């Protein structure tokens, strides 16, 4: 193969400023690249052929720049939802085709505080013998947030699993569900179950807990 | 081909009076034309329409003129050179005949004939009678060039410019001409007195034709002599042309006659004295053969000629032994010198006169 | 335009022939490839055929064990997959090429997820997520349904047969230690709507043939 | 595509100068020769005006005569066209 | 003295009986008194007895007589412009030849006859002499010493009666020259007896067409020097006065064709007299009367002058001959090639009425084919016939095939031997074929092709072709990859018009491709198809086999083939893919040239030549690159190498590559050669040229790969120019050429002396 | 170029003949000519020379030689040889095998040579009915007859293939007046049968019917 | 220069029969031209290669 370098990572910016996404090639070959955009849950599409030529039906903003060693993709006065993960592809080495890592495009909105909710196990799960207590962050920005479960002062780990939705196309907020899975037995083993959420959007760590159901 | 030179002479001084570069010359080209004196004066030209008028003792120009269209087509005049009564009377290639005055290069008259003027007007008791390279004989005035009558004659298909110096006696005029024919005729209507053949027709229609053309004859006293090239040297009666003797001989150039003897050359360029009435050779000199030589004259009791090499071939008159020798010109010659009444001269092919001691 | 075969479930070591169909364009040129992408964000080119089935090139992972063929009359691509391993599981795309320039694609398939696994299919279990009298009574609260112990992917979940679409958050599936997935699908609605609006999530798991329509009501305590 | 003529020319008014009772030599001076002539007896002569121009197109006139032993006429036959 | 018998002694070359007959005498009695006179006059009238000496013993007459020695060898020394055959003719005119005895005294007359001949040349200074060599067996040899001297120039041509209008410079139109430019040099001034005769009447003809009817000659006179060096010529004439014409009329038999001649005779009144216009008018009429089937009328044009106004009424009279026909046709030339083969181009036909023009159309059709060295028609009249006429068409045949030899000079077939042969009059048939067999000890390529232009009547042409081919040079991984291929062509062809032709046909090919280089620009087509093999890889291989259609258009209108002089010949071909095939595309090629002389008299001629080549496809289907054009090779481009033109190769460095755009031409000056005689000078052709040519592709770009330049433009022109000799020889056509290029564009090459073989175009 | 009496030269001439050697004997004989143009066996030399020209096929020299000799020697008994040789000359002049292999038709070429041969052999018969040269000359004459026939037949064929329906038959009336033989002639009645129908002549088509039935169809 | 040839001649190359055709009852052949006639005679001497050319 060949080192197909894609830099930097996943980025975010506001509407109207320009962006330069770098893709670096190990063997310094000019015009041996194609750019493809993958929308979430959508088929990937072609952006640039010849490593500098734009495909039909698309605004002029997109530009291909840089040398064989290093190329960059330039978006000038970037507009609305164009957010997708973008990859490069080399065709210099025909037998092995190499792609970029993929740049996952996020956006920059104002800070948004999550609305914390706590969910006790359902009355259909109490006949199962296992209890699932769920912590919910609903609409926040940025994604970076420290959420810890506290039961009798214990940082539960390896038993809790989180799931974060993708950035909304409407309010651009994130949602996380941190599920703490215990047995029905262990639910009554401890008295207070708490979820503390620390986020940039919050003025103070919001802890929400329950002791005996959530009537 | 051509014999080499014998030793130079050292046996009379090689004497030269002045010379002059005169006219544009005529060049390699054969013609028959050479200048003519009068009292204290000479005149000349080139085959170029361009004409002079000079002196006899200084050679400066009393005047000089020229003629051509105003376009400016050169005339190429090679008629004769003759004067009379202060006027000169010359012909061209063009059957156009030019009578100017001597005192100035201005016309006496101008008139027309047939055929080329390779030839020499001749006059005797007035009333000039003229001939050309056409076998055509015009008969002419003196002051308008008017014709009085004209004769036609036979010509061959080919020649070496068979022409002849027309000649007169007792008002009866005679000349040779081509076709080996000779004619003795009037001067008034020019009609026939008689004719004569002398050549022999033996070849094959190519060299029965070197006797066609007739080289200059001349009269002496009730008798005439003549020849042609590879022809017969004759001695013939003035009244009748009947023969006095003959010598199987050829040549092309004119002969000198003084005394009871006749003085002339060979077609092979060797010279001799033959008898008046015998054709019996007193002597010859035979050294300078195939040399391209020129006709002589007499000057103060001796002879010299010139050549195509442009030299002087002085001799003893009595045996022809070379008495003197001069290189005089690099251009050779084509035509004849003259002298008169104390003064000797020659013209070059290349437009150069020499006045002579 | 491009209709493909299924992905299902298989055992490591078994074989499978997948099909992909071409519809409008000529299809009698167009080098075609199979390229798989793992949810771990790994892109891999696995196979290529060009202009016809004359030149076939494979990636350095299969090393020829798999076979790609096409039928022009049926405008169909055939992929027969020999010995199978767990790593081969990925989203597989039937990809087309670009005319007159080549060496890059124009058309991409739907993507086909292949799953090799010793485990058996299991239909999902739905449990209501309803706290009833939250710190929001006039604001907006959120409720959901919990899908647990389901294998394999995917499950289609909608609310009120597509009538309820606003405020819905379907969290990404997590793989449990049991080897089964479990996720919760929630929706945020105004508090006044609760008890007046029926919130029903309809869940369908095709491999297990499980269609559950579960209703969430303002149950207290 | 090509064109052809064949036969003996005609003025077609020459024909209006033709009367029976004329020696063959008179017609020789009139016309010049014929070219077809019975090599089976029957002193006779032929005269024809065929042409075949065009990819399609055919034509022919003819007059055809028989004479005595005397080289003098007996009868004619003008077929002014063809069949 | 009395004699009873006669004996002869010293005659070794003649009978004694004839000897004793030549002297009539009464033997056995006292013979007459003429025996001495008879021996003398007879034995020396023969020219065969040198001396006689007769005496009488008393009973027998002994004759002691020699024989004149006879010439063995007649030899010549001093020949410079003179050929001994003509000299022997002059000897036979003398009455003398090898094997003849003689007087040794007419030698002078012999010399004289020789010198008369020298005169007849134009030399009069010469001198000839005999050299006798006595030899045994009553023999002699004779040698001739010449001293040719020199000829003359000409000095003046001055004329009597040329007044009121000079021509003393316009005389320069003659054969003869009284002025030799030192900057226009190849001859000199020399007299001739007959060029004289021509230019006299020529000048007369000039003045006869400037408005004269009395421009007469009085006489013509010539002379020269005693040294026989330069000539003086003069001529005596009348220029009279001008003249004009006033109306024209005719008289004589027709067939009511008055209205056509009416068109040919048409003029305006009051126009300047000519005499040549008259003649061509007559002759045009003669053509018309050919068409109507007349040969031998008479035509006369009589001026009825009025010099009172300098006008004429040209009375004319015609006698339309009695009609003709044809009887018979005959052909000569057929030693190998059958008859009826040529008749099928005779647009004249037998057995009917007639044109004198059909005759010429057949002459043309013949001279087209180049199957003959030379041609001759003729036309007699049959005996005892007023109207029946016959004809002959004669020719001189020619061997016309070839043996082509391509060696990949300049490497378009590399190190190779392309052998092959063509013949268009195959076995004397109209059958036509061509073949090649090609060998390198690892590659094969052989091909056959055939056509009968007259498979069926009316010029139905039908041809086939096949080729099998393997190319193998990747035995060391070298460029110019391995291909194997083989295929066929079929074709019909026919004309519709009597000059313009069409043809069309099909073909099928089969192709097998292997060990393709990694060259880079090539793979574009293959992307167009679809595939992407190399990084730089070498296992590439491919196959494809295709049917196809083609068609051709042809305009051929010349004096002839085989070193023509006039007209033009052009052929275009368009070839095309068909539905179903592995691909789709179409191309066109055109090849053009045209000959125009000045007058075909001294043969100062010019050609113009051009060709175009293009093609492109559809449906994303372009044509192949192996079907590219190519250029250079000193057949199309003189002073350049085979397929060495145009862009450079490309890897991921330089060798011409072929393309799809062409435009190339060459502009010439045609020449004869005076240094060789007609005998073969007729069969050779020389010229100069100035050659241009260029090539490119439109699909090619450099907006994207701009590290090496573009090769997409009609600019960047290749230019050279040179000279070429083309000469026939029994192995086929041959041509060499040497040129000099003076406009390259980087990365290209050539040679100066070059060679080509077979069918030259 | 030795110099000798012509006897030794003629001796080695005979030898070279016996040697089968031409190119030497050729020049030997030319020198014998030039050295002795009135030798006592000059005539024999001419025979040997013409024999040479045949066996070496230097043809036009031989033609000129033959007509010169017979012109100049009009009379001697072996003259018949000459005439035969003359026709043989012309017989060769027509013929060739630079092209000949088995399955050529030699027809359809310049035949005048054959006509000359015909006249020659014919004259020769008419002068020398009783020589020893004739039994083959006849067969060769027959050859020329059939050949002339095929030639003309072929011309008829072409015209027929054109449809020169008439000029052909005018050829053929002479073909009859000359050629009553040669199946080709018999092969030509049907051509008239085509002709007269192109003529719309019925009344002679019956003549064609008669003659054909008159011939024995084979 | 001057080299080429054939090989084979002095060959008898004939086989041909005689031919000639009568005429019918009623009508006629055309009268033959006495131009190609046959002074025929019975032959009985040398022929073919069994034949002499060695001149006299």
């Amino acid at each position: 193969d060949i080192q197909m370098t894609q830099s930097p990572a996943s980025l975010s910016a506001s509407l109207g400023e320009t962006v330069t996404i770098e893709c670096r090639a190990s063997e310094d070959i000019h015009s041996r690249l194609a750019w493809y955009q993958q929308k979430p849950g959508k088929s990937p599409q072609l952006l640039i052929y010849n490593a500098n030529s734009l495909h039909t039906g698309v605004p002029s903003r997109f530009s291909g720049s840089g040398s064989g060693t290093q190329f960059s993709l330039k978006i000038n006065s970037l507009q609305s939802e164009d957010v997708a993960s973008y990859f490069c592809l080399q065709y210099y080495n025909y037998p092995p085709y190499t792609f970029g890592a993929g740049a996952k495009l996020e956006l920059r909105r104002t800070v948004a505080a999550p609305s914390v909710f706590i969910f006790p196990p359902s009355d259909e799960q109490l006949k199962s013998g296992t209890a699932s207590v769920v912590c919910l962050l609903n609409n926040f920005y940025p994604r970076e947030a420290k959420v810890q479960w506290k039961v009798d002062n214990a940082l539960q780990s390896g038993n809790s699993q989180e799931s974060v939705t993708e950035q909304d196309s409407k309010d651009s907020t994130y949602s996380l569900s941190s599920t703490l899975t215990l047995s029905k037995a262990d639910y009554e083993k401890h008295k207070v179950y708490a979820c503390e959420v620390t986020h940039q959007g919050l003025s103070s760590p919001v802890t929400k807990s329950f002791n005996r159901g959530e009537c | 081909k051509m014999s080499p030179l014998p030793t130079v002479e050292n046996q009379f001084t090689p004497t030269t009076a002045w010379s002059t570069s005169v006219g544009s010359g005529i060049g390699n080209f054969y013609s028959n034309l050479h200048p003519a004196l009068a009292d204290n004066v000479v005149y000349a030209a080139d085959r170029a329409g361009l004409v002079k008028a000079l002196n006899a003792d200084d050679g400066k120009e009393i005047w000089s003129v020229s003629l051509a269209e105003k376009s400016k087509e050169p005339a190429l005049l090679s008629g004769g050179v003759t004067v009379s009564g202060g006027h000169v009377y010359i012909g061209s290639e063009k059957a156009q005949v030019y009578a100017l005055n001597t005192s100035d290069g201005t016309v006496a008259w101008q008139t027309k004939v047939a055929g080329e003027a390779l030839s020499r007007p001749v006059v005797s008791d007035g009333l000039v009678l003229i001939h050309t390279s056409n076998g055509q004989l015009q008969a002419l005035n003196e002051a308008d060039g008017a014709v009085k009558w004209t004769v036609n004659l036979d010509m061959p298909s080919l020649s070496l410019r068979g022409e002849s110096a027309p000649t007169t006696a007792f008002g009866a005029a005679v000349v040779g001409g081509d076709n080996g024919r000779v004619s003795a005729v009037l001067m008034e209507q020019g009609q026939m007195i008689w004719q004569q053949r002398i050549s022999q027709a033996t070849g094959s229609t190519e060299i029965d034709r070197l006797s066609d053309v007739d080289t200059t004859p001349v009269v002496v006293n009730g008798v005439v002599f003549a020849l042609a090239y590879n022809g017969n040297l004759t001695a013939l009666d003035l009244r009748s042309g009947q023969i006095m003797w003959k010598r199987e001989l050829g040549s092309v150039n004119d002969f000198i006659v003084d005394g009871n003897r006749i003085y002339l050359v060979d077609q092979n360029d060797r010279v001799m004295a033959l008898t008046i009435d015998g054709g019996v050779t007193l002597w010859t000199q035979s050294d300078l053969l195939h040399r391209l030589l020129t006709s002589p004259v007499l000057y103060n009791g001796n002879l010299v000629v010139g050549d195509s090499e442009g030299y002087l071939h002085w001799i003893n008159v009595e045996d022809g032994r070379f008495v003197a020798q001069q290189k005089v010109d690099s251009s050779g010659f084509q035509t004849e010198p003259v002298a008169a009444d104390g003064k000797l001269l020659i013209q070059a092919k290349d437009g150069t006169v020499y006045s002579i001691t | 335009q491009l209709v493909e075969s299924g992905g299902g479930l298989v055992q490591p070591g078994r074989s499978l022939k997948l099909s992909c169909v071409a519809s409008r364009f000529t299809f009698s040129n167009y080098g075609m490839n199979w390229i798989r992408q793992t949810p771990g964000k790994g892109l891999e080119w696995v196979a290529y055929i060009g202009s016809t089935s004359s030149h076939i090139y494979y990636a350095e992972t299969v090393k020829g064990r798999f076979t790609i063929s096409r039928d022009n009359a049926k405008n169909t691509l055939y992929l027969q997959m020999t010995g199978l391993r767990s790593e081969d599981t990925a989203l597989y795309y039937c990809v087309g090429h670009v005319r007159k320039l080549g060496a890059f694609f124009d058309y991409w398939g739907q993507g086909a997820m292949v799953t090799v696994s010793s485990a058996s299919t299991k239909g999902p279990s739905v449990f209501p997520l309803a706290p009833s009298s939250k710190s929001t009574s006039g604001g907006t609260a959120a409720l959901g349904c919990l899908v647990k112990d389901y294998f394999p992917e995917p499950v289609t979940v909608s609310w009120n047969s597509g009538a309820l679409t606003s405020g819905v958050h379907t969290f990404p599936a997590v793989l449990q230690s049991s080897g089964l997935y479990s996720l919760s699908s929630v929706v945020t609605v105004p508090s006044s709507s609760l008890g007046t609006q029926t919130y029903i999530c309809n869940v369908n798991h095709k491999p297990s043939n499980t269609k559950v329509d579960k209703k969430v009501e303002p149950k207290s305590c | 595509r090509p064109d052809i003529n064949q036969g003996n020319y005609l003025t077609a008014n020459d024909v209006s100068k033709i009367r029976v009772g004329m020696t063959q030599q008179q017609v020789a001076y009139a016309l010049g020769t014929p070219l077809m002539s019975d090599p089976f007896g029957t002193n006779t002569w032929f005269y024809v005006f065929r042409q075949q121009p065009g990819h399609e197109g055919v034509t022919q006139q003819t007059l055809t005569l028989t004479f005595n032993s005397s080289g003098v006429l007996t009868n004619i036959d003008n077929k002014p066209a063809l069949s | 003295f009395v004699v009873k018998d006669i004996h002869f002694e010293g005659l070794q070359r003649v009978a004694v009986g004839a000897a004793l007959l030549s002297m009539p005498v009464r033997t056995g009695d006292t013979v007459n008194d003429e025996d001495i006179s008879n021996t003398i006059r007879a034995l020396f009238a023969t020219g065969n007895f040198e001396d006689v000496r007769v005496l009488r013993d008393g009973d027998t007459l002994l004759v002691q007589v020699k024989e004149r020695p006879t010439i063995a060898s007649i030899t010549f020394s001093g020949n410079k412009s003179v050929k001994d055959d003509m000299l022997k003719q002059n000897l036979e005119a003398s009455g003398v030849r090898v094997g003849e005895s003689l007087d040794r005294t007419t030698i002078a007359d012999i010399e004289k006859g020789l010198e008369d001949f020298y005169y007849s040349v134009g030399k009069y200074s010469a001198s000839v002499k005999a050299v006798v060599t006595p030899l045994p067996r009553n023999r002699v040899d004779l040698k001739l010493v010449f001293q040719e001297g020199v000829s003359a120039e000409i000095q003046q041509i001055n004329i009597v009666g040329n007044h009121a209008f000079t021509t003393d410079e316009l005389i320069s139109h003659f054969q003869l020259r009284d002025e030799v430019p030192w900057w226009n040099v190849v001859g000199d001034r020399k007299y001739q007896k007959q060029k004289l005769a021509g230019d006299l009447e020529t000048l007369r003809s000039y003045y006869l067409d400037r408005g004269y009817a009395r421009f007469n000659i009085d006489s013509t006179q010539v002379s020269l020097t005693p040294d026989k060096k330069g000539i003086y010529v003069t001529v005596n004439i009348t220029e009279g006065d001008q003249y004009k014409l006033s109306g024209v009329e005719v008289s004589g038999n027709l067939a009511g064709h008055s209205a056509e001649i009416e068109q040919l005779t048409k003029i305006e009144p009051g126009e300047l007299y000519n005499g040549t216009k008259v003649t061509k008018m007559e002759d045009d009429i003669k053509k018309l009367l050919g068409r109507y089937g007349y040969a031998y009328p008479r035509v006369q044009s009589m001026p009825e002058i009025n010099d009172a106004d300098k006008t004429v009424k040209l009375r004319v009279n015609v006698d339309a001959g009695n009609r003709f026909y044809v009887r018979k046709i005959r052909f000569e030339g057929n030693d190998t090639s059958k008859d009826a083969v040529l008749r099928r181009e005779m647009r004249q036909m037998e057995g009917a009425w007639l044109g004198s023009d059909l005759v010429d159309q057949g002459k043309e059709r013949l001279n087209r084919l180049g199957f003959f060295e030379t041609v001759d028609t003729d036309t007699q009249r049959v005996p005892g016939s007023p109207d029946q006429v016959d004809v002959v068409y004669k020719v001189k045949e020619r061997n016309t095939g070839s043996f082509n030899f391509g060696i990949g000079y300049g490497t378009c077939s590399g190190v190779s031997f392309q052998a092959g042969v063509q013949q268009d009059n195959w076995l004397g048939t109209g059958y036509a074929v061509g073949i090649n067999g090609t060998k390198n000890d690892y590659q094969t390529y052989a091909e056959l092709s055939v056509t009968n232009p007259y498979f069926t009547v009316d010029g139905v042409s039908l041809g086939g072709r096949l080729f099998y081919n393997d190319f193998q040079a990747d035995d060391a991984d070298l460029s110019d990859y391995t291909n194997k291929s083989y295929g066929t062509d079929v074709t019909l062809g026919f004309p519709i018009n009597e000059y313009n032709s069409l043809r069309a046909g099909l073909g099928y090919v089969h192709n097998s491709l292997s060990n393709m280089q990694p060259q880079v620009a090539m793979w574009r087509y293959l992307y167009s198809m679809g595939e992407h093999p190399s990084t730089s890889d070498q296992d590439n291989s491919f196959k494809t086999d295709d049917f196809t259609f083609n068609y051709g258009w042809t305009y051929n209108k010349l004096d002839r083939g085989y070193f023509p002089t006039d007209g033009s010949r052009v052929n275009l071909t368009g070839k095309v893919t068909i539905p179903g095939s592995d691909n789709e595309y179409y191309k066109v090629t055109l090849d053009t040239a045209t000959y125009v002389p000045i007058d075909d008299d001294h043969k100062w001629v010019v050609l113009g030549r051009t060709r175009w080549g293009y093609g492109d496809g559809l449906g994303g289907k372009e044509m192949p690159f192996y079907e590219n054009f190519y250029a250079g090779g000193s057949s199309t481009v003189r002073g350049f190498q085979c397929n060495t033109i145009g862009p450079k190769a490309v890897y991921f460095s330089d060798d011409a590559v072929g393309g799809n755009a062409m435009a190339v031409a060459s502009l010439e000056f045609i020449t004869p050669t005076p240094f060789i005689s007609d005998k073969y000078a007729n069969s050779v052709r020389t010229s100069f040229f100035w050659d241009m040519g260029t090539v490119w592709d439109t699909n090619w770009d450099s907006s994207q790969y701009s590290g090496y330049p573009d090769y997409s433009d009609p600019s960047n022109i290749r230019m050279s120019a040179g000279i070429a000799l083309q000469w026939m020889s029994p192995l086929g056509p041959l041509v060499f050429s040497y040129a000099q290029p003076f406009k390259k564009y980087d990365g290209d090459k050539a040679e100066q002396f070059q060679f080509n073989i077979g069918k030259t175009w | 170029v030795p110099d000798n009496p012509p006897n030794e030269i003629y001796a080695t001439a005979q030898q070279k003949l016996q040697d089968g050697n031409w190119r030497q004997a050729i020049t030997q004989l030319e020198a014998l000519d030039n050295r002795y143009p009135f030798g006592p066996y000059s005539q024999q030399v001419q025979l040997d020379l013409i024999y040479a020209y045949y066996k070496n096929a230097d043809l036009p020299l031989a033609q000129a030689a033959i007509d010169r000799f017979i012109r100049l020697n009009p009379t001697h008994p072996n003259i018949d040889y000459v005439m035969y040789m003359r026709g043989l000359t012309n017989m060769a002049l027509d013929d060739s095998a630079l092209q000949g292999f088995f399955g050529v038709d030699r027809s359809d070429r310049d035949p005048q040579h054959a006509r000359a041969a015909f006249s020659d052999f014919s004259k020769l018969v008419r002068g020398y009915p009783n020589s020893q040269y004739t039994t083959d000359a006849t067969k060769r004459l027959v050859f020329l007859k059939d050949r002339l026939a095929k030639y003309e037949y072929s011309v008829a064929e072409y015209y027929t293939e054109r449809g020169a329906w008439v000029a052909v038959v005018n050829r053929v009336e002479g073909m009859l007046r000359d050629y009553p033989d040669t199946q080709a002639t018999r092969d030509a009645l049907p051509l008239m049968e085509n002709a007269y129908r192109q003529m719309q002549m019925n009344a002679q088509a019956e003549k064609v019917a008669k003659i054909i039935a008159a011939n024995s169809s084979n | 220069r001057y080299k080429r040839q054939v090989s084979g001649d002095e060959a008898y190359l004939e086989a041909a029969p005689l031919a000639e055709l009568h005429a019918p009852a009623g009508m006629i052949l055309p009268v033959t031209s006495g131009d190609y006639a046959i002074p025929v005679t019975n032959g009985s001497g040398a022929v073919g290669k069994a034949l002499d050319i060695r001149p006299p």
